[PDB]
Order: C-alpha cells, then structure tokens, then sequence
C-alpha cells in the first residue's frame, strides 16, 4: 500500500509500547519509599535538577513516545484525585505489560488479559476493604505515637523520641474541627513551633494556646489579662502619608507646621476610640506611636506594635476578629465597635530566654497551639522544627482519611495469595491473567526492598508467609497484616510500628494502573502522517 | 616506523613496559587459576564438567583433576601448580589451600606495587607473617587424635575430608575408610596410602559398599577351583591363544586332514603347557589377554586356578607386592620368577565374586575398599575421596594436632597476625596485614559457594572473635547465613595440612614476586 | 541520550576522580603549574585550582557539580578550596567497596555520614583556641597568605588593615556576630602613592565624579543629605513621553519642569546642606540649584551604601525631598573632601566613629600593583572572618588529617558490621592530603607517610604534620602552619556531602 506516511503492526508493536512504559519505569523504581536515590534531570539549557521524588521526576521527565505519555496524563490522574501514589502506579503498570506481553506470546489474547485485570482489581478492592482499620486509636491507644516515633528518628531529635511524639499526638488531636456533617479534618497551617535556647532539648513545653514572638514595649502596661475583648486593626496610628508613590507637595511652610500639629492631634481621637471599646490585647501591623503607647500605660491596655501579618492573620482565626484596614468609612473615622473585638479568656505573657513570648488562652475557635522548641543551640532547633514538621503531617494524613491500611507492602503480599487463589476458582483463559496480576503486585515489596539495601527475594518470600499463613487458618499463632520495615531488613506489623496509608491510595493505584495496562495493550498497531 | 616496541629485545617475547606492569601480569596468571578452583572449595563446592584428552566427558570437583586436565602453560601458574603438586607430599589435602591463599597473596600485592612499596619489601613481609602464623598456629589446636584406634574416633575427624569430595555420603565414607585405617594402625610407624587400594565394581549405589582384606580383584575367577593356597602365582602378559614359534616354525597345510593333525599338535602342545604349570609346584596362573577354550578345562584338570586381569595397572599391584613378574612367552615354566602368597579364594560380595589375595599365614597389613556404583564417573570421583580421605589419617600417624576449620583459623590467624601488624613499624605492616586478608578469601570462598554475602561472614566472624569466641567457622546452610562452633559441630583440619600449605602458599607468591620478566631461550 | 545502572555511580567517579587528578599537584607553597591551552594557541601557566577548572570545559553533569560547589566555597571561603575537590575525589575513588562489593549506596553513605560527625569531633579535640585581643598572633595566621606574594615586603601593612577592618564589621552585640566583607567593607582602588600609603578609611567612599567647581572642597562639619527620590519633573504613572508642537504649550509645561524641580531644591537647601546624595539620578536642572547652592551633587548611591552614610554622619533617609525635617543632618562628621587624588576624585565622609562599616584605600604605583595588593588582602580579610568567627585554629601541614584518620581506625575496631570497611576507607582518603604535599617536594611519599602516621599514633595528634617547603617532619607548634577550624569542617563536610550526592546518583536522566 502507498500511503503519504508510514504503519508498523503485528505483536512488535505491543512488546516496543511494553519496554516503553518498563523503561519510563526504571527511571522512577530505585526512587522508590522514602529511601529513594536522587536522580538528575538535565534539562535542554543544561540546568540540573536534583531530587528523588517520583511526582516530580514524571512532571519533569520528557521522554517523546507515545506509551510513555499515557503514563504521564495518568500521573496527573492520580496527583489531582488523591495526590499520591504516582510511582507505584507508573512501576505496577509496568509490570503488568511486561507479564501480560508474556501471555500474548503464548497465544493468551489481549482481552482475555483485560478481562482478567478487570476482576483481578474488584477482587483485590473487595479484600482491601474486607481488611482495613477505621480512623480510631486516638486516645487511650497506640496507634500514632508509633507512627510519629518512626517518622522523625532520622534527625537528631531521636534520642528521645518518645518526649517529642507525646507532643505531636497531643497537638494533633486538639487541633481537631468537625465542621461539616462530622467531616473532621486538619489544617495544613498547623501549630506554630518556635524555639528557645533553654540549656536541653528535654525543656521544650507544650503550650495550648497561641505563641507569638513580640513584646508590649513599655513596662507600664500589665503582662497578664483576662479581658475577652482582642483588637486586630492593620491600620497604623503612626504618621499616616498619601502613598509611598505619592508626595503631598506642600510649598508654604505655615502650611507645614499645621499638618504637623494636627496629625499629632487626630490620634487623640482615634486612641480614644480604640481605648473606648474597652479592647485590652491590642494589636498593631504597621506600628504604633509613641505617645498612642504612653495612652495604653494609663489605660492599662496590652498593646502591640509591628505584628507579623502572618502570625497576626491566624490570631483574627482564633478570636474572630474582623481584619480593618483603615478606620475612616469613606467619610468620617470609626472602630467599627463590635467588629474587630475577639473573644478570649486569658493572656499572660510568659518569661521565655531572649524572647519574652506572649501566650493567648481559650479563644472562640481556634483549633491551633504553640510549641516552644527549647534547646541548645539553633542546630537542634532548626532541625527538630523540620522533623516535628514532617511527623505532623504523618499523623495528620492518617486521622484525616476516614479509613487506612498497612502500606509497606502489606496489601501487595497480601493479594499476592488471595488472587492467585481466586484464579483457580474462575478459569476461562482469565486463570493466569489474574495470576500474573498477583505476581506483579510483588515488585513493590521487591522493590522497596531493594532501595532498603537488603535482598528482596528473602524479605518477599517472609511477607508472603505471614500473608499465606493469615489465609490457611484464622489462629492467633499466625501473623497477619504484617508490613516491611526499610531500617531494619525484617519484617514488621505496621499496626504497631504506625506505618499506614490512606485506603483510596492503594484502591485509586490499583485501578489507575489497570487501566494503564489496558489501555496499551489494546494498541496492536502504530500509523505515523 | 620508530617509536616501535620499548624493553623488546630478546626473541621478540612479549615484554611489558613500565607503563605496563610486566609483574602485574603474571599475576593476573596465577589469579585465573584460583577462580577456576575457588568456586569448588569447601562441601558446596562446584563441579566442573571436565573433557579429558580422550575426548571423554567427567563431571568432579577435585583440584588436583582439574588442574591436571587442564594443561596450564603459564609459567607463573606453573609454579603454583608445582605448590599444589608439593602440598600432595607430607600430606594429601589442602591444594585448593594453595591456589585460592597464593592468588590473594599475589592479588593483594597488586594494591602494594601500585602504591609504591618495592616487590622486595613486599617479600619481606609475607615471609615475616609466614613466620608468624607458625607460631600462632599450635595455639589454636583445638583438640588431638586419642589414637585409640577406635571406629567411632577415626571416622569422626575424618568426616570433614570426606566432604568437599563427596558431599552427603560421608557418613557410610568415613565408617569404610575408618574400618580400613584402623586394620593397619596396629602396625605402628608403616602406614601408607598404597596399603589401602580401592577397587571400583559397577553396581546399585555408594550404600552397597564394603571392605574386604588382601588386593581384591573385581574379575570374578575364570576357573572351577573355589579355594587354592598356593604359594607359587605364575603371572604371563602373553594370553592363552595358537602359540608362535619364536624361530621360523614354518607350518604349512594343503588338506583338510592335514588341518585337523596340526589342530590337535596344538592341543596336545597346550596339554603339555598347562602341564609344565603344575610341574614347577604352582596351582595357581594369571592372564592379561584372552583366555583359550581348551586350556580353561586344562587348567580345571590339573585344579590350576585362572586368574584373569585385563588391566595393566591391576597386573603391576601384584609385581610389587608377591613378585610374580608378567613374562613374554606363553606359558615359560619359570619358577624363579613366581610370586609367593599365603592364601587366594574367590568370594562373593554384594552378589559379585572377586578374586582375593588374603595373608592367613603372615600378619596381613594391606586392605582394600570395594566400592560400588552405578557409573564409572561416579566411583572415580568416590575413589578421590578415598585418596583425601585415607591420607588424612596417613598425617596423624605423625604429631596428632587438629585445628578448626570452616574458615575458623583463617579469621583468628588473620586476626593475631593483624595485631602484629599493627603494632610493627615500618614498611613491612603493609605486606603483614595484607597476608591477614589473604587468609579471609578462603572463608569468602566458602561462603560464596554457599549463596551468601561474603562480608556479613566476616563481619560476624570477627565480632565473634573479638569477645574471645575461638572455634568458630561458617555454619554451611542456604537459608541461614550466621555462624556456628566447629568444635561441637565436629569439623576440624589437621595441623600440617594448614602448616605446609600456608609454607608452600608463600614460597610460590614470593617466588612468582621474585620474577619480574619472562624470557625465552634455546639449547 | 542517558546513563542507567551501575555505570552512573563509576562514570560519575571517574568524572570527580579526573577533575581532582588536575589539581592534586597545585596544593600548598610548592605547588606546580598548570598548561591550558586557549584555543586561540595561547598558554596561561596559573596554578590557581579555582581558575583552572574555571576555564576547563566539561561535559559530565557530576564534574559540573564539583565544579559549582568549589564556587560556592570561594565566595564563603579563599581557601582550601582545592582541598575540597581532592578529598571528595579520593573519598569516591575507593570503587572497591561501592561496585566489586555490590555494597548498596545507603550502606555507604551512612558510613561516610557517620564518619563526618566523628571527623568534626575529632578536629575540635586538637583544635587550639587564639587571643585575638594580640594583634601579634593573628600576624602570623595571616601570614599563610602574604607569604611568596609581593607584599610580603609590607606584610605586616596588609595584617594590620584586614584586622582592623574585620572588626569595624564584625556586631557582636547581635549574638550570632554576623560579618559582611561584600558589603560593610566596600573596597576601592585609588591610584597615585605606593603599597606604603595603602590604609583604611573610617567612612565610606564614594567614587562619584565632580561634575562642576561650584561645590564643597574642604568642610570641617559635613552635613549630608539622603533621599531615593530623583530631583526630576514629577512624571505620570506610565513611561509616555511628552510631545509638544504648540510653542505656546511649551511655557506650559516647561514653566511646570521649572517650578517643581525648583520647589524641591528650595526644601533640601532650608536645612543648610553640605552635599546633597541621591538614590537616582539628578538633571541638568536640578544640578543649576546645586552648584548655584554651592553643595556638592552626589548621584547614583545604592541602598546599602546610604545606609552606612546614616549611622556614620547621622543623616536619616527619606523617600522624596519635600519631606525632609531637621534631622538629615550629618552633625558630627569628620570632614567632606572631594579631592581629585591621582587623577580621579573620591568623596572622602570620614569620621571619628565605627559605624559598623568602613572602607579600604588601595593606593598603589600602577594598576598592576594595586590589583596584586587587592587580590592578597581579600584572603586576609577572609581568614580575619574565619578566626573571629570561631578562634580556633588545627595543625595544619597534613597533621589534622592524619591525626583525624588515626581516631576512626581506632574508633572502627568498635564498629561491628559491613559499615567498617567504609568507614576506614574515608581515613586513608584524609592521608591524600599530605600525599601530595610531599609528592610536590620530592621526597619520598611511601616512607615518610608511613613514618608520619606513627608519630601520631605514639606521640601527641596535634602535632607533628609535614613541612612542604623542606619535606621532612615538623611540629605545628614549631610551625606557624595553624588554620581555622570553619574552613576545616566546611571543607571537610562538603567533601562528605558532595560524595554522597554524586553516589545518590543512579541515572542521569534527560528532559525539561
């Protein structure tokens, strides 16, 4: 045939879209757990970028084929739908080609494959929910202390881990909001951790309130109130100007001297507005004047000048305070009585080394706290701060999804026998798709086992015996659920080491990646214009 | 067109620059010949399947075949070969020991000269270790033969020679071995290996084995007589066959009748023949060759015993031993030249009748293993076993001091002699402690055989050394890659096998260091 | 296209191996010398290991990394850069354990990670503090730099301005006691004198040009003058020009460019003004007001540099000219001088006071001589910054790595585990360092290393390293050889951490 382009068929074309998506696999398996080896990415100017995250390598990662492609419009599938996940489906994919392309070679049809694939993934989405661990263990349990301990033992802070994680769990949970039909979830803006150098890490307290780094000034005010009143005004009783980009000409210097005397004359009204609301933890963004300061001694007020909008920002979530940018209403000048005022309990501003830190008790809805990471040097410090950081959200994802399950392929070994199992029961040229779909879930444990430095082939073979066994008999003599742990090379029940994973993760996985499969392996031609 | 070859003067011989590293490369030599042997060190050891020069097919672990199978033409090899073929002498194990410990002592040195240290400083230092480890190695005598002579004593050490040869078998192996070494012991400062033969019979397995006393013979006897005790055995190379006269004897024949006259000269001839046998006082006649219809029944006339060996090498056993000498003519009635015995019977073993020559009158201090299997392979590679394994007990006759084995001695020898090292100044700790990572290779060897990692045996057996734990080897298992006590497992090596292998090892490392250029010649 | 496998990790070795192989040669006093051939057929026989691999082309991304990192040591450090590149090279170059072992990477970074923070402990162990307070010692230290330079004929005239100069900079009151060479020590070069009359100004200098006579020569009070604002017509918020046709729209607006540009000017004048500095430029009508004024026009100031005008004179800065109060007034200051010194004017605003910045006058004979004397302080003023930032020195000569090395080995006997045979590797690695010092002598590098590392086994690891000059033993406290402990551990951490980047490395990959 003449044709204005080019066509290639025959069962070539499977095997060439088969090692396409097994080398874009390649690329991402060895940056497999949190283990993974870093790997570069020379872009076409010749920059350089570093990193082992699987997400961002296939974001980055630019390979002209069409197979491979397909992988990458998957990998923004699985980010926006859960956003995680990405590597193993990309890896489990692969192996199901490579497996399936097996099969056609011994005359077994593409659809008899696809058909097999299909109820390999309901079957293994049944067994999952069959076997998962609703979100519980909160209090009174252990199912996060663990989970914290082994997340943040990498850094230095795991000398004592059990003092730390005592802090997280603690936090995690009274940070806690329903606040839609019984939802609850977790902020991502989380509780502020400051620092200290208070002699030992041992001497870090957790505090159930707010902390903030800035002081009243002057020492004539009080360092302890109990009003519930809390002003938050943005607008700065300083000499207010037009604009940093608009001067004010002014040529007559009679004229210079009153636009002197009386902006020194119209705070007078607008601190006695603000004192007249009767706010006693006031706070200030743009600074505060120094004779508006000398007015809250007598007062007695709690003022504070040049507050971070950041760390101001959450404190107008914690009292509900209405955020004012400017008191004049267009025509004349106001506090906005009963806007801007919180409502709070107690405020005592605490003696903290090099920075007296003030301390805000039991607002209206806060769900926030505040850590002081007292230490010894700002090495331990900045350093605690990340891993604090990093096991925060380890226990945050966990009571965030409403049910989970044991992730180091604990749910890999696991189907590995339930579906080889359920194979024999089918048949109908779908026997040994769904069992080579069994066999191709073993690559994440043998993966993950190899970036863990330990021979995969032994450590593969342990957890499909505690897994086989769970299956034999239901007896307490025989392990179940047990996970793989990456330190120590053996295997591990993750129900007490806390290594767990949300349960749409590995059920989104699963039917990402069969769908991947099957949408290869149904291109058996290639036409090119 | 210059600049041509550098240093090339002498018959055009390959001759390695500077930048070439002429001592590099008789290294890399004697390193080929240890990964063709490290891989069947110890019980897991790898079979080679060997082509002999008779384009026959052999399938055996043994050093000693392969190397002698596999025609080495380097010169350095050679002289490690020559090691081997000297560690077979004052003892009759350890070769691997050579190849696999002088490979590391050369493969080691590499990483010496390509820092800097002179090959002279080098030697110094292994024979300075060499030195030492013989005074470090009485230390770790573990326990000593009670020369009890007692079965359950000698086959007990001598299971750890037995494997390494013949893995599996080596309980029925050291039960045999043990019965043949223990008839001889009594015999106080003779034992030897040639004493012990083996005798190899085509049959079920390695199970229907067994030891008889006198030079066995697996032909069963040709002739009707069950028993004899005939001293004089006339043994003839020349078979029973139409004789030949030496001078022109000329025979011609036209008719048919002239044909059967001559035929029966012939028999009448043989009838005398066999008749001059029991004239010169011997009832008892051997034959290499084929055996004759007419002179079988002559020799059940005169109750003369047949006596049939096709092998060369069965015939010269009994030259050596009674001193019956094979003579060319058929039939010479030579007493002068018979052998003298006490006693000769046929008796059947493992339905099997074999010829035997018992000493009933005299003491009796020779033996032999019958063995049995259903391959010829088989047996030759069980017959090596043998030759390990009845040697080994040849060196306990001398001073009896077993050391541990499983790579036990190599980690504590390697351990007292880095010590030595460390604590020596000078250029000579660099060669020192090298010679302690030579000895690591052979359990590296033992535990790579096996399918594990190499480094996790040397980590646990040095920490289990560090707290004082001597004694301890590599526990041999698939699936379990820790370490074991050799003592109460029962393996244990012998004292000059580890003595005259780390001598010989380091004499043919240093003298391979020693040369440092290859040349040719002509008488 | 790309790499995969095994042959990364020992590609990207031999890359970092061949890039340390360059300048093994070019450590210490007697190092040797370089031939680059420039395509033009031209030579630079330098012996600078920054400018060497600076002018190096390369095609491995890992040699790319090795590269970019000893940059980033410079701008930190101008030492012991090339000490970086050789140990990271030598640290990868031990293959045998990484690939013929088929030993995982993490097995041997956790080694190489935890042999650091052995490395670190065992520096500060040997380290040895220093009285900064005598000016004596720190000429010494110093003196690692000036040596076989041409200075060394006014060594102690490049000590005494880096010293000083550090710790007009260097606010300790602030805890962490931050230093800015780049910026509170702004270095100008001033032609005319000789390497005598080099000094330190206590201001800072400006190299503005006199621009008309009608300004202020010589004043004994200085009053400047600060403000971002430019004294220009006051222009929309966009860029469009002004086009004009109509000649009687030209009065118009040239009556309003007049007026505001006068408005201004009559502000900046009512306090009395010496000078008058500005952030952005100044134009030709602005600048009639100045000279008619009798001030100086100063023009093209950044903000860092005003900023140190202000805590030195007394000014307060302001964003346009019409509100300027009485305070921007430089009372106090020593005296404003414009003088035309060797053909070129320099705004001298010296004063009685350190207002934590300063500026160093290069004077010179010749261009050539003022950049020698330029390059050579720079280092001093550097190693000023290490000593006052951490005042502890280690032996140098080879002995802090030899006696570092010696603790591992003896701390690896208590290592039980495959870890150990790394971790020993990273201490024969260290022992390279005084490898190349006595190659580069001559003398025989077998028999004195082997002697050199017994020494610290018996005698006492602080001392006795090795002399480069001669070749043979020497005590460091006999040798004023010491070096900082910053540039030890930042040298020794990112030789660390640049080997364990290039090992995490298992696939150069392709693609933006």
């Amino acid at each position: 045939l003449s044709v204005f382009g080019d066509r290639s068929t025959g069962e070539t074309i499977r095997s060439q879209n088969v090692m396409a998506a097994a080398s874009i696999a390649n690329i991402v398996k060895s940056s497999l757990g949190p283990v993974g080896l870093d790997k570069m990415l020379v872009d076409d100017i010749g920059d350089v970028t570093i990193t082992n995250d699987g997400a961002t390598i296939l974001k980055l990662l630019e390979v002209e084929h069409p197979a491979a492609k397909v992988l990458c419009e998957l990998a923004d599938l699985q980010d926006k739908e859960v956003g995680d996940g990405t590597t193993s489906v990309v890896i489990i994919a692969a192996e199901l080609l490579k497996n399936a392309d097996e099969l056609v070679k011994q005359k077994i049809h593409p659809t008899s494959v696809i058909s097999g694939y299909r109820l390999a993934c309901k079957e293994a989405v049944r067994y999952i929910n069959e076997n998962l661990i609703v979100n519980t263990d909160e209090l009174g349990r252990d199912c996060l202390i663990n989970a914290a301990k082994t997340s943040m033992s990498s850094k230095i802070i795991g000398i004592n881990g059990d003092f730390f994680a005592n802090m997280v769990v603690d936090a995690v949970l009274a940070i806690k909001y329903t606040d839609i039909r019984g939802q609850p979830r977790y902020p991502v803006n989380s509780v502020n951790i400051l620092k200290a150098h208070g002699r030992s890490q041992m001497e870090s307290m957790l505090i159930s309130g707010y902390a903030l780094n800035c002081v009243v000034g002057s020492q004539g005010m009080p360092k302890r109130i109990v009003n519930a009143k809390i002003a938050c005004l943005d607008f700065s009783l300083q000499k207010t100007k037009m604009k940093l980009g608009v001067q004010v000409v002014i040529t007559d210097p009679e004229k210079l001297d009153q636009i002197r005397q009386r902006e020194s004359d119209i705070t007078k009204e607008r601190i006695q507005k603000i004192l007249a609301t009767g706010a006693n933890v006031i706070l200030t963004t743009g600074g505060i004047d120094d004779m508006c300061l000398k007015y809250f001694v007598e007062a007695g007020a709690m003022a504070v000048r040049r507050v971070l909008k950041r760390d101001l920002k959450r404190i107008a979530k914690a009292s509900g305070a209405t955020i004012l940018s400017t008191l004049a209403n267009l025509e004349g000048e106001e506090t906005f009585e009963a806007a801007m005022l919180g409502q709070a309990e107690e405020v005592v501003q605490e003696r903290i080394c090099d920075d007296e830190l003030i301390l805000i008790k039991n607002t209206k809805a806060r769900t926030s706290a505040s850590i002081i990471l007292r230490g010894a040097n700002d090495f331990m410090c900045d350093e605690m701060e990340r891993s604090l950081h990093d096991a925060l959200c380890v226990v945050k994802r966990v009571l965030e999804s409403k049910s989970v399950v044991p992730g180091g392929g604990a749910v890999e070994a696991a189907l590995s026998i339930y579906l080889e199992n359920y194979a024999t029961s089918m048949g109908s040229r779908e026997q040994l798709a769904i069992a080579e779909f069994a066999r191709s879930l073993l690559v994440i444990p043998n993966t993950l086992a190899v970036n863990a430095a330990q021979d995969s082939t032994d450590l593969v073979a342990k957890l499909r015996a505690f897994h086989n066994e769970a299956q034999v008999n239901p007896e307490r003599k025989n392990l179940k659920w047990i996970g793989l742990d990456l330190s120590n090379g053996k295997p591990r029940d993750n129900k007490q080491a806390g290594v767990f994973e949300p349960t749409i993760v590995k059920v989104k996985s699963l039917k990402f990646a069969t769908e991947a499969a099957i949408t290869i392996l149904r291109i058996d031609d290639l036409i090119k214009l | 067109k210059a600049p041509g070859f550098a240093q090339m003067l002498k018959e055009g011989a390959k001759h390695f620059s500077g930048l070439e590293e002429a001592v590099y490369r008789n290294i890399q030599a004697c390193k080929e010949l240890a990964q063709t042997t490290r891989t069947a060190y110890g019980p897991n050891g790898m079979n080679k399947m060997v082509i002999n020069h008779l384009e026959k097919l052999f399938v055996t672990n043994d050093a000693a075949t392969i190397l002698r199978e596999l025609e080495v033409q380097h010169p350095a090899a050679k002289m490690i070969v020559m090691a081997s073929h000297m560690q077979e002498q004052e003892v009759g194990d350890g070769t691997n020991f050579v190849l696999v410990f002088a490979g590391a002592l050369l493969e080691l040195a590499e990483e010496l000269l390509r820092i800097g240290l002179s090959v002279s400083e080098v030697i110094e230092g292994y024979e300075i270790a060499c030195r030492k480890a013989h005074e470090i190695l009485p230390n770790l005598v573990c326990c000593s033969a009670k020369n009890l002579r007692d079965i359950d004593e000698v086959s007990s050490l001598l299971r750890t020679s037995i494997m390494s040869k013949q893995y599996g078998n080596e309980v029925f192996l050291a039960k045999l071995i043990a019965q043949a070494c223990v008839s001889i012991f009594p015999d106080s400062g003779h034992f030897n290996v040639d004493n012990i033969r083996v005798c190899k019979i085509l049959g079920s397995g390695i199970s229907s084995s067994s030891v008889l006393h006198g030079m066995v013979f697996k032909k069963e006897t040709e002739g009707d007589v069950t028993s004899v005790k005939d001293a004089k055995i006339a043994v003839y190379s020349c078979p029973f066959d139409g004789m030949i006269t030496e001078t022109k004897g000329t025979v011609l024949i036209k008719t048919a009748e002239e044909l059967m006259n001559f035929s029966k000269g012939e028999e009448n001839l043989m009838d005398a023949q066999v008749k001059a046998i029991a004239d010169t006082g011997a009832n008892v006649v051997v034959t290499g060759g084929k055996v004759a219809d007419m002179a079988l029944h002559y020799a059940n006339k005169y109750n003369i015993m047949l006596v049939r060996l096709n092998s060369k090498w069965d015939l010269r056993r009994l030259c050596k031993t009674v001193g019956a000498t094979a003579l060319p003519r058929l039939t010479p009635p030579v007493l002068e030249e018979m052998g003298h015995c006490d006693s000769v019977y046929l008796s059947e073993v493992g339905d099997t009748q074999v010829v035997v020559f018992k000493h009933e009158k005299e003491d009796g201090a020779i033996s032999t293993i019958v063995l049995r299997g259903s391959t010829d392979n088989l047996m030759d590679d069980i017959e090596r076993a043998v030759d390990d394994g009845v040697n080994t007990f040849k060196v306990l006759t001398r001073d009896k001091r077993l050391v541990p084995g499983g790579g036990a001695t190599e980690i504590e020898l390697a351990k007292q002699i880095t010590s030595y090292g460390e604590t020596c100044p000078g250029l000579e700790q660099y060669a020192i402690k090298k010679f302690a990572e030579a000895f690591e290779a052979i359990p590296r060897a033992l535990a790579e055989n096996s399918g594990v990692k190499a480094n996790e045996v040397i980590s646990k057996l040095y920490a289990v050394h560090q707290e004082g734990n001597k004694n301890v080897g590599l526990d041999i298992e698939a699936e379990v890659p820790a370490v074991k006590d050799m003592l109460e497992a029962g393996i244990l090596d012998t004292y000059l096998g580890k003595y005259w292998a780390i001598k010989l090892a380091t004499n043919a490392a240093v003298t391979v260091l020693r040369v440092d250029q290859i040349i040719m010649a002509k008488p | 296209k790309r790499e995969s496998g095994r042959k990364v990790q020992s590609g990207n070795i031999n890359a970092a191996k061949t890039i340390a192989d360059i300048i093994r040669t070019c450590l210490g006093p007697k190092s040797m010398m370089k031939m680059l051939l420039d395509p033009m057929g031209g030579i630079v026989m330098t012996n600078d290991g920054n400018a060497i691999l600076r002018e190096i082309q390369v095609q491995h991304p890992a040699a790319k990394s090795m590269i970019e990192i000893s940059r980033t040591q410079d701008e930190e450090v101008g030492d012991g850069t090339t000490s970086v590149i050789i140990l990271a090279g030598e640290m990868l170059s031990v293959a045998e354990h990484f690939l013929e072992q088929q030993m995982h990477p993490t097995v041997v970074i956790s080694a190489y990670r935890k042999a650091l923070d052995d490395m670190i402990s065992t520096l500060k162990k040997i380290s040895i503090p220093v009285d900064i307070s005598d000016s004596d010692m720190m000429l010494n230290i110093i003196n690692s730099s000036i040596t076989t330079k041409a200075i060394s004929r006014w060594s102690s005239l490049a000590c005494n301005i880096a010293l000083d100069a550090v710790k007009m900079v260097q606010f300790e009151e602030n805890g962490r006691k931050e230093i800015d060479i780049k910026k509170y020590a702004r270095v100008e070069k001033i032609p005319g004198g000789i390497i005598e009359d080099s000094c330190v100004l206590r201001g800072v200098m400006i190299n503005k040009d006199v621009t008309h006579p009608r300004m202020r020569r010589y004043i004994k009070n200085p009053r400047i003058v600060l403000l971002d604002s430019s004294l220009e017509y006051k222009k929309g918020e966009s860029q469009t020009d002004i086009e004009i046709t109509r000649e009687e729209d030209f009065t118009r607006i040239l009556q309003m460019e007049e007026e505001y540009i006068q408005q201004l000017c009559e502000d900046i004048i009512q306090l009395k003004p010496d000078v008058v500095i500005t952030e952005k430029g100044i134009s030709d009508l602005a600048q009639h007001y100045l000279m008619r004024a009798n001030i100086t026009a100063i023009r093209r100031v950044r903000k860092t540099d005003n900023n140190r005008i202000a805590r030195a004179c007394g000014a307060r800065i302001v964003s346009r000219p019409e509100e300027l109060r009485e305070d921007d007034v430089g009372t106090g200051a020593g005296l404003l001088e414009i003088k035309k010194i060797g053909d070129e004017y320099f705004t001298f605003i010296t004063d009685c006071k350190d207002p934590k910045a300063c500026t160093i006058l290069l004077r010179g004979a010749s261009k050539e001589i003022l950049s020698e004397v330029e390059r050579n302080l720079q280092d001093a003023m550097q190693v000023c910054r290490n000593v006052l930032l951490d005042p502890q020195l280690v032996p140098g000569g080879g002995a802090s790595e030899m006696a570092v090395a010696h603790a591992l080995t003896e701390k690896s006997k208590a290592m039980t585990g495959v870890e150990q045979w790394p971790y020993r590797a990273v201490a024969q690695a260290l022992e390279v360092i005084p490898r190349t010092l006595i190659q580069n002598c001559g003398a025989s590098t077998i028999r004195l290393l082997t002697s050199l590392r017994a020494k610290h086994t018996q005698e006492n690891c602080e001392t006795w390293g090795v002399n480069g000059e001669t070749g043979t033993l020497v005590d460091m406290k006999e040798l004023g050889i010491w070096e900082p402990l910053a540039v030890k551990l930042q040298t020794y951490k990112t030789a660390v951490e640049t080997a364990v980047l290039l090992l995490r490395i298992d696939d150069i990959v392709s693609g933006h």
